[PDB]
């Protein structure tokens, strides 16, 4: 994703960040990158077994998970750099225990953290669960850090909030994509000139690296050297993403034998686990609840004392 | 320069005493029509509307469209340092940010002139909508704050059924399943159940217990609802205005 | 089907408060004759009997015997839904394993209704030993609160002695002693006596026992050397209460 941009943030609005516990997320539907997630896991029945618990957990909790899926690779920086010299056996492992506890799946046009940012965007999910700030770039209004975490470490998710961020940086989304590639894209090479909060400032009285570039031009600050600060720019706002009205996601009843018949015996684990677990995943069988006022009245601004 | 007196004062003390457990903040829009206050709640469920027209005062002096911002809970702690009977009076100046009250005595001979100081505020603002409430009761307050907290002890959250003949508060709890009905009794002690097309909500009976921390506020409590919109709770806080609780409801 | 109606329902809320701080799970004896009540406590020493008679019940109705199990403590805190002049109307069915409870008010308008579950239990039993008793007494109830809790205060124990004329409780503790004697009335006390007998008693107890106060106006001991005391209070044309300790040897 992007580089000190968390920090960043935290450093200059945090306002927009807040430290959350995941019982506060009951009822919400969240779009995952099960990419990354499966990685996680991993960093051989790990890709199945985070991606067992940790589901169950965010079930326990009334969250609604919906794991999404990579397509074909876009022009990503380190990407095609061995290009320059010149597998899904477990991935689709579990795109099966999914299905097979009646967990959602998404197969994206291409990047999906691009695409769970399309949905969110579009009122189909809450948030979009990832570690990397990308979904935020992409104009994802929530991003939630931290939900695929061990039960164990007792860390809350991170909530992020687009329209805060926007907010205290005094620009525009477009705007704000600039700033995260000056911060360190992993798409194209960043300018070695500018730091982070640097970065920053001159976006803010320059809203565009083109125009930024143009100014500070001294040998001193030189900007790199295939630069496609604008192919970028680009994908951070029309992306490669499956339509989000495109499907409706719909949580179905986990099956215990079909399952149990193809984990604790296919992949042997513990069975009295995994027995008690799919047990657990049947019994939490919803999450949405308590409506807000917003859900109600228009906002209708902000009364600031004298 | 802002300059205001209430006689009968000890209302001022009861609606910070209401305000208190459910918000650390308020946003005090002092305009030409007197003070109010519209302000959402901290868990993003609920919210607050007091207005206190300048008919409801003594005597009154507004130059100003004030837009101050008050730490409730420290007010409170100020407000219980006067009795009741005292006569409440609040100066302002457009340049000194700070609060004058001034607490008289009804035998004058004890005077209580205290400051609290001044921070700053950038509050969200929202409005509320304008519609058909499909139920509107009046209630007696202290029956009303009774019977929801004889319903606390069961469980958490409370389901309402408002229909024309009974209206049927449900819970389940722990202990199992309770309801009580009531019906119209055929001025304060009076009730009436004002029904169109009957409905079935949910609410949390929790927020009805911070809501009914304004039982001595009014004459009667109204108890306003319709289908999936915010309850209004109202307290018509008597020959000056009006305090409403809004609450979004339940999925 | 079992059912009752109690019009002194406040009398009931009362009785629970006899128990609820005492005794947490017990059995209930359900026949034609009433309610009855004869429990162990947890430190093995309290014998508690607890009798209601169905001539002082306005309604009843009891063909099939009940032998049901309790949460007391469960069962006080659903009686604290009603106001201090309702009625309970109580209903058990010979195949449920409920009590169906219904506070009615003398005004008909708010009306409280509870389903509360059941627990099968094998608490063991002790009946009465019937004997007799060399001295009773009978005297005021709050002057005997009053004067159990205050010698709580001195020491942990209490050395009880009874004779021809008076009678005396005495105790000693860290800060000294202390004691006080009461006389014969030639609102007062009657001795009936046999033996001028002393023994020894454990206050915490008495501090149990106290609680049934305002079930009653008066208060009544009973006892020998060598065997329990009784304390005993009565609920009003109904039944009685009893709390039996053994004194210390």
């Amino acid at each position: 994703g992007i580089q000190g941009l968390a920090k960043l943030i935290a450093d200059v609005a945090p306002s927009a960040i807040r430290e959350n516990d995941i019982k506060s997320y009951f009822g919400r539907k969240v779009a995952i990158d099960a990419s990354m997630s499966i990685y996680q896991f991993l960093i051989t029945t790990s890709h199945l077994m985070g991606m067992f618990y940790r589901t169950i957990r965010m079930m326990e909790n009334g969250i609604k998970p919906v794991y999404v899926f990579d397509g074909k690779p876009p022009q990503l920086k380190s990407g095609e750099l061995a290009k320059r010299s010149e597998t899904k056996q477990h991935n689709d492992e579990c795109k099966h225990l999914l299905s097979l506890m009646g967990i959602p799946y998404l197969d994206a046009p291409s990047e999906a953290e691009a695409s769970c940012a399309a949905l969110v965007k579009a009122g189909k999910v809450y948030a979009a669960a990832t570690e990397d700030m990308a979904c935020l770039t992409f104009g994802s209004p929530v991003l939630m850090r931290h939900l695929t975490a061990s039960e164990a470490k007792k860390l809350p998710i991170q909530e992020f909030h687009l329209s805060r961020i926007l907010q205290e940086l005094g620009l525009n989304q477009e705007q704000f994509v600039d700033l995260c590639i000056l911060l360190g894209s992993d798409y194209c090479e960043s300018i070695r000139g500018i730091g982070p909060k640097r970065a920053v400032d001159l976006i803010q009285k320059h809203k565009s690296i083109e125009e930024i570039v143009r100014r500070l031009d001294p040998n001193k600050y030189p900007v790199p050297e295939n630069w496609l600060h604008k192919e970028a720019h680009q994908l951070f706002l029309e992306p490669e993403v499956l339509d989000p009205e495109s499907v409706e996601l719909k949580w179905s009843e986990p099956n215990e034998e079909e399952l149990i018949k193809f984990m604790c015996g296919e992949k042997q684990f513990s069975e009295e686990r995994i027995r008690s677990g799919v047990k657990r995943l049947s019994k939490s069988r919803q999450g949405s609840t308590q409506g807000r006022l917003d859900d109600f009245f228009k906002v209708t601004g902000s009364l600031s004392s004298a | 320069m802002f300059e205001a007196r209430l006689v009968q004062g000890s209302i001022l003390k009861k609606v910070l005493e209401a305000l208190k457990d459910l918000i650390n903040e308020a946003c005090w829009d002092i305009s030409s029509s007197g003070v109010n206050l519209q302000s959402m709640d901290s868990s993003h469920v609920s919210l607050v509307q007091l207005t206190l027209r300048s008919e409801g005062f003594d005597t009154y002096r507004c130059d100003r469209n004030l837009a101050m911002g008050v730490n409730l809970t420290s007010m409170s702690k100020i407000l219980k340092c006067a009795g009741n009977e005292d006569i409440i009076t609040l100066r302002a100046e457009d340049n000194a940010d700070t609060l004058a009250l001034v607490f008289e005595a009804p035998n004058q001979e004890k005077v209580s002139d205290y400051e609290m100081k001044l921070m700053d505020l950038d509050v969200e603002q929202l409005g509320i909508p304008e519609q058909e409430y499909s139920c509107v009761v009046k209630m007696p307050s202290g029956e009303f704050a009774r019977i929801c907290r004889d319903l606390s002890h069961i469980g958490d959250a409370v389901v309402i059924s408002c229909a024309k003949d009974g209206v049927k508060f449900s819970a389940s709890g722990e202990l199992g399943n309770g309801n009580i009905k009531l019906s119209q009794t055929s001025e304060e002690e009076a009730v009436t159940i004002e029904m169109n097309e009957p409905v079935q909500l949910t609410f949390a009976l929790r927020y009805l217990n911070f809501f009914t921390k304004a039982t001595p506020l009014s004459s009667t409590v109204t108890l306003s609802m319709s289908a999936d919109v915010p309850l209004v709770v109202e307290y018509k806080i008597a020959d000056m205005g009006h305090l409403k609780y809004y609450l979004a409801p339940k999925i």
